[PDB]
């Protein structure tokens, strides 16, 4: 019942030939961070020069 | 030069300093002792710097 509040978006991936749809509620504002180039130590989030 | 290194044992070694004021003080007999005094915020590839 908790999601009939939740801001609701979706997402489609192809995957495996078949389209499969996703659904991600959030239910407060918020933000993260994860690693896209150039990151060897992995474990303290410290982003190393060049990253 | 003289090298000095401190192990810690379980009853202190259960901590990690962080955002916190360590401070040593080596105390000879006559002389002035030396009070080393740092804040430490994070590690970093389980060796840092101060």
């Amino acid at each position: 019942p908790f999601l009939a509040h939740d801001n609701m978006f979706t997402f489609t991936l192809n995957i495996s030939g078949t389209l499969v749809t996703y659904y991600a509620f959030v239910n407060q504002t918020f933000a993260f961070t994860y690693p896209v180039a150039g990151d060897p130590l992995i474990g303290s989030a410290i982003a190393p020069a060049g990253s | 030069v003289i090298g000095v290194m401190i192990l810690f044992g379980p009853d202190l070694g259960s901590h990690v300093f962080q955002y916190q004021t360590i401070t040593i003080q080596i105390t000879p007999n006559i002389g002035s002792p030396l009070t080393i005094s740092e804040y430490v915020y994070q590690p970093e590839g389980s060796v840092s710097v101060i």
